[PDB]
DNA sequence: AGTAGTTATGCCGGTCA
DNA sequence: ACTACT
RNA sequence: UCGACCAGGCU
């Protein structure tokens, strides 16, 4: 999963850091509007690489105001899930409905009924769990989830999985 | 495709800069230095943006490139440094 | 043959009159007229009907109709030409615009 | 402009692809439904009926409301409405091709009516350029009036080959009206084609067919010229023009939709009524008018849809003819901010590329100066001189773009500048500037000088750059228009100076002289019998600004 | 201010047909294996097996420490921490995500040697198999060739349940300890 | 009608004459590369005049008593008579001078011999004169090889195209053609001794400042070309305020139009 | 080359483009009594090999279609038989630069 | 004033290519109109406020620009557009050349 | 024939919904 | 008032 | 906020 994408970005730097530390800040601005990103496109962007070597090419001046552009080539690692895909993290929140778990930097949702049915939600506990005949998830658990469906949104991807086919649920 | 940039060698445009070029050199460096972008010669007491531009163009400490491109869509980079100006 | 008699015949026209006019811009007219093969009139008929861009050709003569006939035919401006930027409100490529510019990181350090 | 920030990645137009719409697209777009001819009057309530303007599109009221995109009306672009017609009607303007096109293809069942099978034709098929090739195409397959089953392959006119079927003869076609006619042909046929009927035909036409006779897949396919779904243009276009309250002042075009929209729902309550057959089909060329005559309203069939009160009613075409046009009279020339114009005389006393400028005329043109610690000083200096002393400003531009009016600002006197801000100062000596005379028929008409603020209310020039210009001074006028970029400027000083205009290369000459007084008295001084004493020697020594002081 | 890709595909307007994504190894056109490199050449997709991409970050945010002071001159458990440092050194500090991710990616590591992580490199770049697929073996803990092949439907007749089964037990020692 | 049917018609960067197409409408503006700013009528000797005054003019016979450079002139003006490596020179030169001759008789048949050509020589060689006070009393300081091999050198440099290749070098010597005739015309060793009287460092800046001033006259890729052709040719048409054949304004009316039915429609046959 | 005297029969002459390679070429008579190429006005043209106009474009970075064209029936074109695609090279005087040259695609 | 067609010339023939664009833009006209990356229409519903795009029917929500036009041209598109003639911008190249 | 398309630049009273 | 094209 | 159409006059 995690991949590792050849991407690049368009920074448009006003004539006043037209200095000799220019490459700096184009830098800096670089790993400011990129590292956190999210996209349904490319996924979570998480970390730029090779600092040393970003490409930073020679930059055009726009032609009103005194602006250049550049075309920043960088390489970084990417965080994009999908359906289909098994994966397994930690539990967060749980409620009546589910319990949330948080692979990486994102988090799955499984509903109620998408886990086995032997496994019973047990409300009258803290923090609140699901038992099982010989199960019991709650809170910390780690669970190996299968995500069933993404769902892109605004600066994050979200999924919704389910453990009721084999060999997943709690490890 | 930057298989549109000719090499450094095998340039064949003037070695002169246009007037055009230069019209447009001396403008655009005027406007950053009125953006308050870093000036590259003592300004002699100069104050005026379009001066401070003309002598920077005089003492070839202009850090600008021309892209000159030609009816295909190749294009030769040349310096101000470079680039003369008998005009 | 015939670019020669047609400037030949251009040039009178001003000589006549008694003014003067360096060769080179006759001879531009005159070429302009005969590059593609004939005669070219320098009329809505003749030149307004190349392939330069639809948005040229519209900003001249039969406008609505060469607008017409260009989403019919779906045809592609280059922008290429002085009149569409004109129409666009960019900077169109001419003297000044006839090149780009930039800032070299590297030079940009050697000064200092 | 167009103001207000946006995150959107800001691009040039690098290529313009035409096509038309198709009713899907139009559809697509659309806002807004659009049923009711009514302009709003919620029942006379002033507000907008879920109708015509504004049933989401964009708004009127300075108000904001525009479905959430709000923004309020200098920043929202108008946004699509549509009408799904009772039934296709021509485009006024493709009559023409969509008449052409039919003499191309077999009605009935929509292939060409001749194939690589003929060589006249494969010549044509390969005529790369639509424009030309479908011009072959048509005048080569025209004449053929009977979609042949079988043709004599390039073998032996002996043994006939098969390809599309259907034989049925060809209608000799003729225009009439915004009617199309056919005559089948003892004696022949006569019978109008309906557009529900060219349609079809049309929308059966192959792809490659499409294609080999000029057209585009996925741009602009035959069959669209044919309108179904009619895209409604926002207020913008057709903006009204109120007096105040409870009166009105719609658009033309406001009403043409009316128009057309009334036509419209007529025709629809026919065919779900007793439809007297050929009795809708009188009210549906009525329809057929309208969104012709909303389109071109100057066609060649006198009916000219003229308004109440016998003004004709411009169309969207008329909106875009030749000069004063949208095209020729508002993109490729339009009038213009920071300019102005006045009665010119000469003034031997300025040099050859100065420009006496009325201190009035001064005042009231600005340059947006950005402060500087260059200039921090000076432009103080001025901001708090004031807009009615002349070295002045009329206003101070912050970074939080806002703009100090300093004829009013209760901070006029305050006010301390801020690096990055800027100052809209009054136009002063040496400023470049553009001076023009019309007709402007060669570059030097159009001349940048060096500005001199003077008395008076008369643009001054110096003689000699008389000619250039072809002014004198019966009373002409000149413009001016002053940059506003440093760059801009930086352009006027550098290329187009009235020192470099000098020597022109329209006749690789000077285009400069000397004239009238100093040409006719510059003579007179010369002729040998000319001696000057002393005491006048000296002044006129002294006259010449650079005379090195030596007698 | 977006954010471009080493590909750019006609928009003939007809933005419609891009399928969904799945364990039928159809991931978005932005993930195939035929993708170009930034150098424009042809380039195999790189997917990363968890901790293998624990330890590509934290390389990078160490050697950018590193330059991010040559320009300043004018345990399992235990990584946890040393690592948090790294970051509020490193990253944005509201990078909540490379926060996050560093920790699941700390805890969830099955290899923590740059060499166990090479060794089990090779020992998948054998398989012919797709570098998802290579992925998820090397950081999802398999035993029966069946709960592979369940967990990851891509593989199933793409390489025996024998062979695969043996794969899995190399796997489960190079299995570096805890 | 005019502007809008040249607007985009402009220098490239390349020298070569185009519009918005791409499409080549001149390989090299006015035939000739030249800015009309930078031109004016200069005399090309060389084609009028008898063969008499021809020779008198350029001729140098070392290996005569009678058509020498007399030593007054040149410095090494005695021991140089005789020489026969430099007649090869002397005569490589006169035959080209000659050559030139024909060429101009055969592009300017009328005869006629003021044109507009870029660098004018004329007054280049006057400043020459009085900055260096040449004096006609002394003897130049000019090897016969001096003259000859400088303007052979200079003509080097009077570049227009540059591309490493053929076609484009070809281009170029076309370029050049009768603005080097002009150039030897007058830069000819017996001018250069007998009239101007320049000594070697006076023609060192000669040769200088021609080179310059070439470069200079240059047109610049960029310039709106065809506007300005445009405007130039209508500009004088609307000062036309008008042998019994149709012409002005009317004509000019009827050549753009490319009429068919012209109105007058002579021939002359000779 | 088929010098006709007042014409070629209209079913004749639909039997030229029927033996290709080879090509034949119809002139009338009084077409040629005067030879135009001899003409004041008439500048000489010339043919190029297939690697000259190869050459031509590659230089001038010109598509084909960038060309100054020259008509297929044009009077010096048949005179030198042009055909679709070739390219002659014009040469002519100039009162600008003594010798100029140009270039004309056939149509 | 009106800075017409001659006078346009004029500035061509100077070559000032700058001052033209600004005597036609930042002097008079100007706007900034949002269109979609898809199809060339101005349709995107901006609401630069939430910073949401989209142009629905291209559904489309991610592909957006900004471009800077005379408001008497985006008028000519829209004018276009209700003449059912599809006037599609585009912020690159394809046709190359 | 029939069929349309133009025509210089720019600036400065009086009826109609 | 004139001029060319379908 | 602010338009259209017509007609007339100056260069
Ligand atoms: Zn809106
Ligand atoms: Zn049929
Ligand atoms: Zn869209």
């Amino acid at each position: 999963m995690f991949f590792i994408k050849d991407l690049s970005l368009n920074i448009t730097l006003h004539p006043s850091f037209f200095g000799p530390r220019m490459k700096q800040y184009l830098k800096t601005k670089l790993l400011e509007e990129v590292e956190g990103s999210c996209t349904g496109k490319f996924g979570y962007i998480l970390c730029v690489l090779d600092y040393d070597n970003i490409d930073i090419q020679r930059g055009r001046i726009l032609p009103t105001d005194g602006s250049a552009e550049f075309n920043v080539k960088y390489r970084a690692v990417v965080f994009k899930p999908f359906k289909g895909e098994v994966v397994d993290g930690t539990v967060v929140s749980c409620s009546q409905h589910g319990f949330e778990v948080q692979v990486g930097p994102m988090k799955v949702f499984v509903t109620k009924h998408l886990m086995p049915q032997d496994l019973t939600f047990n409300a009258g506990s803290n923090p609140p769990s699901y038992q099982s005949s010989e199960d019991v998830i709650t809170i910390k658990s780690r669970i190996r989830v299968k995500i069933e469906g993404c769902i892109s949104q605004v600066s994050s991807i979200h999924a919704i999985g389910s453990i009721k086919e084999d060999y997943l649920g709690a490890i | 495709l930057k298989e549109k940039a000719i090499p450094k060698d095998q340039r064949a445009t003037t070695p002169y800069m246009t007037k055009y070029e230069r019209a447009r050199i001396l403008g655009t460096r005027a406007l950053q230095i009125s953006m308050n972008a870093p000036v590259f010669v003592d300004l002699e007491g100069e104050t005026d943006p379009l001066r401070i531009a003309m002598k920077e163009l005089a003492e070839k400490k202009i850090p600008l490139v021309i892209r000159r491109y030609l009816p295909d869509g190749s294009f030769e980079d040349w310096s101000v440094e470079e680039l003369i100006v008998d005009l | 043959a015939g670019r020669a008699a047609l400037y030949k015949e251009v040039y009178n026209v001003i000589a006549s009159d008694g003014s003067y006019v360096n060769y080179r811009h006759m001879a531009l007219l005159v070429d302009v007229m005969t590059t593609q093969g004939g005669l070219t009139s320098v009329t809505r008929h003749g030149f307004n009907r190349s392939n330069t861009g639809a948005l040229m050709r519209c900003s001249f003569e039969e406008t609505v109709e060469i607008l017409f006939e260009a989403g019919a035919s779906a045809e592609l401006d280059d922008c290429r030409g002085v009149s569409e930027n004109v129409i666009l409100g960019q900077m169109a490529p001419i003297g000044t615009g006839a090149f780009d510019v930039m800032i070299d990181e590297e030079s940009l350090v050697k000064y200092m | 402009v167009g103001q207000q920030y946006s995150s959107a990645p800001l691009r040039t137009v690098k290529e313009v692809q035409f096509g038309l719409f198709s009713p899907e697209e139009v559809r697509a777009i659309s806002v807004a439904k659009i049923r009711f001819p009514e302009t709003m009057d919620e029942t006379q309530t002033r507000a907008k009926i879920g109708g015509l303007n504004d049933p989401r599109l964009g708004s009127i009221d300075r108000n904001l409301k525009c479905q959430t995109c709000q923004e309020g009306m200098n920043e929202c672009p108008g946004h699509f409405g549509h009408i799904d017609l009772a039934k296709p009607v021509f485009h006024v303007g493709f009559i023409a091709k969509i008449k052409k096109v039919c003499e191309c293809v077999c009605m009935h069942c929509g292939k060409l009516l001749l194939d690589e099978h003929n060589e006249l034709m494969r010549q044509a098929l390969a005529i790369k350029d639509s424009k030309k090739r479908f011009a072959a195409i048509w005048t080569l397959c025209k004449t053929k009036m009977v979609c042949e089953t079988d043709v004599p392959s390039e073998d032996d006119p002996t043994q006939l080959v098969s390809r599309g079927g259907c034989g049925n003869t060809q209608p000799t076609i003729r225009k009439d009206g915004l009617k199309l006619v056919g005559s089948w042909k003892d004696e022949p046929e006569l019978r109008v084609l309906s557009t529900e009927e060219i349609l079809n035909i049309f929308k059966h036409i192959s792809v490659k067919d499409f294609t080999s006779l000029g057209f585009n897949e996925v741009f602009s396919r035959p069959e669209w010229m044919i309108l179904t779904c009619l895209p409604v243009p926002p207020p913008p276009v057709r903006p009204s023009i109120s007096f105040n309250e409870s009166q009105r002042g719609e658009d033309d075009l406001t009403f043409k939709l009316a128009d057309i929209l009334k036509a419209n729902i007529s025709l629809e309550t026919l065919e779900h009524n007793g439809a007297p057959h050929h009795a809708i089909e009188e009210a549906e060329s009525l329809l057929q008018f309208h969104v012709a005559t909303y389109m071109d309203n100057d066609i060649a069939g006198q009916p000219q849809a003229l308004q109440k009160s016998g003004r004709p009613v411009k169309s969207i075409r008329a909106r875009l003819k030749g000069k004063e046009g949208r095209i020729r009279g508002n993109l490729m020339g339009k009038r213009v901010d920071f300019s102005a114009r006045t009665v010119i005389s000469g003034d031997p006393n300025l040099e050859l590329d100065q420009v006496g400028v009325p201190k009035s005329i001064a005042k009231t043109l600005t340059y947006p100066e950005v402060v500087t610690p260059y200039n921090i000083d000076r432009l103080t200096q001025l901001v708090r001189n004031g807009p009615n002393e002349h070295p002045g400003a009329k206003y101070v531009i912050r970074d939080s773009g806002d703009r100090i009016d300093l004829r009013y600002s209760k901070r006029a006197g305050d006010i301390q500048l801020q690096y990055g801000w800027k100052v809209e100062r009054h136009i002063m000596d040496n400023d470049p500037v553009l001076f023009n005379r019309q007709p402007s028929l060669h570059k030097m008409s159009m001349m940048a000088h060096r500005v001199k603020v003077i008395p008076y209310s008369t643009f001054r020039l110096n003689l000699s750059v008389t000619s250039p210009y072809n002014a004198d001074f019966d009373g002409d006028e000149m413009n001016l228009h002053v940059p506003q970029s440093e760059e801009t400027r930086a352009e006027l000083s550098q290329l187009c100076a009235v020192p470099l205009q000098i020597v022109s290369p329209q006749s690789n000459k000077p285009c400069m002289g000397i004239v009238q007084d100093t040409l006719c008295g510059i003579r007179k001084l010369t002729l040998r019998d000319t001696f000057i004493e002393l005491d006048q020697v000296l002044n006129m020594l002294y006259w010449v600004p650079d005379w090195d002081g030596v007698i | 201010v977006s954010t471009s890709t080493f590909q750019t595909r006609r928009r003939r307007l007809k933005k419609v047909e891009e399928e969904e994504n799945a364990a039928t190894l159809q991931l978005g056109q932005e993930f195939q294996l035929k993708q170009i490199n930034h150098q424009g050449e042809e380039e195999e997709l790189i997917a990363l097996n968890l901790s293998e991409a624990r330890l590509v970050i934290k390389e990078a945010l160490v050697e950018r420490r590193r330059a991010f002071k040559r320009s300043q001159k004018k345990t399992r458990e235990k990584e946890l921490e040393s690592i948090d440092v790294l970051l509020e050194q490193t990253t944005g500090g509201n990078n909540k995500d490379l926060k996050n991710t560093m920790q699941y990616l700390t805890n969830f590591s099955r290899f923590r040697d740059q060499e166990t992580v090479g060794a089990v490199i090779q020992l998948l770049k054998s398989t012919g198999l797709h570098p998802f697929e290579v992925a998820q073996l090397g950081s999802l803990a398999c035993d029966t060739a069946d709960e592979a092949k369940t967990l990851i439907p891509s593989l199933n007749n793409k390489i025996s349940d024998d062979e695969l089964e043996r794969i899995l037990k190399e796997l489960s020692n190079l299995e570096t300890l805890y | 009608r005019l502007v809008k049917a040249l607007e985009d018609i402009m220098v490239h960067y390349d020298n070569t004459t185009r519009n918005s197409l791409g499409n080549v409408i001149q390989f090299i503006y006015g035939e000739d590369g030249m800015d009309a700013a930078h031109i004016e009528k200069q005399s090309l000797d060389t084609i009028g005049g008898s063969d008499a005054a021809f020779e008198k003019r350029y001729r140098v016979d070392l290996l005569n008593t009678d058509h020498t450079l007399d030593p007054s002139l040149l410095e090494s003006g005695s021991e140089i008579l005789g020489d026969l490596k430099l007649q090869v020179l002397l005569d490589e030169e006169y035959k080209q001078l000659v050559k030139d001759r024909k060429f101009l008789r055969e592009v300017f048949v009328d005869g006629e011999a003021n044109w507009p050509l870029p660098v004018n020589i004329r007054r280049i060689i006057q400043n020459a004169q009085q900055t260096f006070h040449i004096d006609h009393t002394k003897p130049s300081d000019l090897t016969i090889k001096d003259i000859v091999l400088g303007v052979k050198d200079l003509q080097e440099n009077l570049l227009v195209l540059r591309g490493k290749n053929e076609i484009i070098q070809n281009a170029q010597r076309d370029a050049v053609t009768l603005f080097c005739c002009l150039l030897r015309s007058r830069l000819a060793t017996r001018r250069v001794l007998q009239e101007y009287r320049l000594t070697k460092q006076a023609f060192d800046w000669v040769l200088s400042n021609i080179e310059a001033q070439f470069l200079r006259s240059v047109v610049h890729p960029g310039e709106m070309v065809g506007v300005l052709a445009a405007q130039s040719i209508g500009e004088p048409a609307t000062q036309m305020t008008l042998k019994k054949v149709t012409s002005g304004v009317p004509r000019l009316k009827e050549i753009l139009n490319v009429a068919k039915n012209m109105k007058t429609p002579s021939l002359t046959v000779y | 080359i088929f010098v006709y005297q007042n014409n070629i029969t209209p079913s004749a002459m639909k039997l030229v483009p029927s033996i290709p390679p080879a090509t034949i070429e119809t002139f009338n008579e009084a077409a040629l009594v005067v030879n135009i190429t001899h003409h004041e006005l008439v500048p000489k043209h010339i043919r190029l090999s297939s690697d000259e106009k190869r050459e031509l474009l590659k230089r001038y970075r010109l598509k084909e279609s960038q060309l100054p064209r020259i008509q297929r029936a044009d009077p010096v074109a048949l005179y030198l038989g042009l055909k679709r695609g070739e390219v002659v090279k014009i040469i002519r005087k100039s009162e600008t630069s003594g010798r100029y040259a140009s270039y004309r695609i056939c149509m | 004033l009106r800075f017409g067609e001659m006078e346009r010339d004029c500035m061509i023939a100077h070559g000032a290519a700058s001052f033209l664009k600004e005597r036609l833009m930042e002097a008079s006209d100007a706007f900034r109109v949002h269109i979609c990356g898809i199809c060339g229409l101005m349709t995107v519903i901006a609401k630069l406020n939430h910073n949401q795009f989209e142009c629905k029917g291209c559904d489309n929500k991610i592909d957006i620009y900004q471009i800077h036009i005379p408001y008497a041209a985006k008028l000519l598109f829209q004018e276009l557009m209700a003449m059912n003639i599809t006037p599609r911008l585009y912020t690159d190249r394809s046709r190359d050349f």
